[PDB]
């Protein structure tokens, strides 16, 4: 549910000790994707035209 | 045997009184935020605790 939930389940009790604790971190979401390393060739239609 | 000349000798020493405090997140370090990993971590559980 929250950081205190993780802290409570870390100590396996409803009561814990007062202090400073390290809870699991979080990550900024990726803004998108980029795909640029190799591009293909184009089909030829000049003999058609 | 009595001295006649003297010097003020310096002497340096160091005491490692305090190693560097560290903390570590369990699931972020081991698991890298991919949901099947967290599903496969809950059985081990209290190792992080
Ligand atoms: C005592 O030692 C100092 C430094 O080594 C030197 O300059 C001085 O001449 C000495 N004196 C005597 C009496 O040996």
């Amino acid at each position: 549910f929250n950081d205190l939930s993780q802290l409570h389940c870390s100590y396996e009790s409803f009561d814990v000790e007062s202090g400073v604790y390290s809870v699991s971190s979080f990550e900024a979401k990726p803004s998108g994707s980029v795909v640029e390393q190799a591009e293909g060739v184009e089909c030829d239609f000049s003999p058609l035209l | 045997s009595i001295p006649t000349n003297f010097s003020f000798g310096v002497t340096q020493e160091y005491i490692q009184t305090t190693i560097q405090k560290v903390t570590v997140d369990c699931k972020q370090y081991v698991c890298n935020g991919f949901q099947k990993c967290e599903q496969l971590l809950r059985e081990y559980g209290q190792f992080c605790s």
